[PDB]
């Protein structure tokens, strides 16, 4: 099939595009996700859109431009039977962090620590950027992290849950994928911040170190239970920061599992340290995304001459825009290694 | 959704740990 579509980036410029081998990759009322070939493979998300309002995902993507965010190549509209569909044509990336992790778990293997570092730096850098653009992703999970199998480039994708969190506007609590859902959301907070993304990113990191989700809850309440069996019962003051409607209950006091006893032997200490700095009950005690990029755990990526395990160059890690260097300038000396 | 209902559920699950 062939269509005239609008360029994803730049001024409103039209381009005739032609695609074939259209196959459903995923269904659901959240939209339909196809894969097709243009001759490059591409992803197309078809979603029903109320004609009277802008598409939230489209506006966010047209506003982000970063090497660690999936590119919107084109978009076009469609009808069928006021029934309007928006079609987002996105850059196709062969793998996801989820697919890679499952290959390692199926093979009963551990992901090499260097790739954990390379991937998680890029996630944290991408979160720094989108947060600086006013966008909270709200669905950070391995299945939404695209990775190139060869270059180790990581791109965040699926902004269908994403939202600008405006101070004072209530937002939906039952958001994110459950294993990665921040505890304040499980407590039904509506005034949460973009630090829910950092909680989710901490869950990914732990998952890459463990070989399985850190918090595998089978329901909303069991998710809080899985978190508590690791972190211990939140204090009343932590509950107060999450949702003050719960400060007056008597929750049972469960001891924390020591962080160094949560992870396998030979897990790097700085990896454990970073996890504990991200996986904090109180949202404002979680590291900022840029703070996580500057963590000691990523020191290997800043060392002159560090290379990928398949002996290729590291992907772009230090080509910071002027905006990025303005986010938390006091980390700039750490973020930019001396050798520039 | 009611905090008392949710908290009571949570307390019962935590007690079983
Ligand atoms: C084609 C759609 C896809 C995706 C869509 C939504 C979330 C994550 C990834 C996707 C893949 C490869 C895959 C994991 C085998 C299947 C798949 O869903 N790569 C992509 N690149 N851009 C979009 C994608
Ligand atoms: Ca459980």
């Amino acid at each position: 099939t062939t269509v005239v579509a609008t360029l994803g980036q730049g001024p409103e410029r039209s381009q005739e595009v032609a695609y074939t081998d259209i196959k459903v990759i995923g269904n659901g009322s959240f939209g339909v996700v196809y894969q097709a070939r243009l001759r490059e493979l591409v992803a197309i998300k078809k979603v029903l859109q109320d004609k009277r309002f802008k598409n939230r995902e489209l506006q966010i993507m047209r506003k982000l431009d970063h090497c660690n965010i999936v590119r919107l190549r084109y978009f076009f509209y469609s009808s069928g039977e006021d029934e309007l569909y928006l079609n987002l044509v996105l850059e196709y990336v062969p793998e996801t962090v989820y697919r890679v992790a499952r290959h390692f778990t199926k093979a009963k293997l551990t992901i090499p620590i260097l790739y954990v570092k390379v991937y998680m730096y890029q996630l944290f850098r991408s979160l720094a950027y989108i947060h600086s653009q006013g966008v909270c992703h709200r669905d950070i999970k391995p299945q939404n992290l695209l990775v190139d199998p060869d270059t180790a480039v990581l791109k965040l994708c699926d902004f269908g849950s994403a939202k600008q969190l405006v101070r004072g506007e209530p937002n939906v609590s039952y958001i994110c994928s459950r294993y990665y859902r921040a505890p304040e959301l499980i407590f039904g907070a509506t005034d949460y911040t973009s630090s829910i993304d950092v909680w989710s990113a901490g869950c990914v990191l732990a998952e890459l170190l463990l070989g399985q989700p850190i918090f595998p809850g089978d329901s909303g309440v069991d998710q809080l239970v899985e978190i508590i069996k690791v972190l211990g019962t939140p204090t009343r003051e932590q509950i107060r920061e999450m949702n003050p409607n719960y400060t007056e209950f008597k929750f049972p006091q469960i001891k924390a599992h020591p962080w160094t006893k949560v992870f396998k032997s030979r897990t790097p200490p700085e990896a454990i340290a970073l996890c504990s700095s991200l996986l904090e009950y109180t949202p404002s005690s979680r590291l900022s995304p840029l703070e996580a990029c500057a963590h000691s755990f990523f020191d290997e990526l800043r060392c002159l001459g560090t290379q990928l395990p398949n002996n290729r160059p590291l992907p772009p890690l230090f080509n910071f825009s002027a905006g990025e260097l303005s986010i938390q300038p006091s980390l700039n000396a750490i973020l930019i290694p001396p050798h520039r | 959704l009611l905090p008392q209902k949710f908290a009571e559920e949570l307390i019962h699950r935590l007690e079983a740990v």
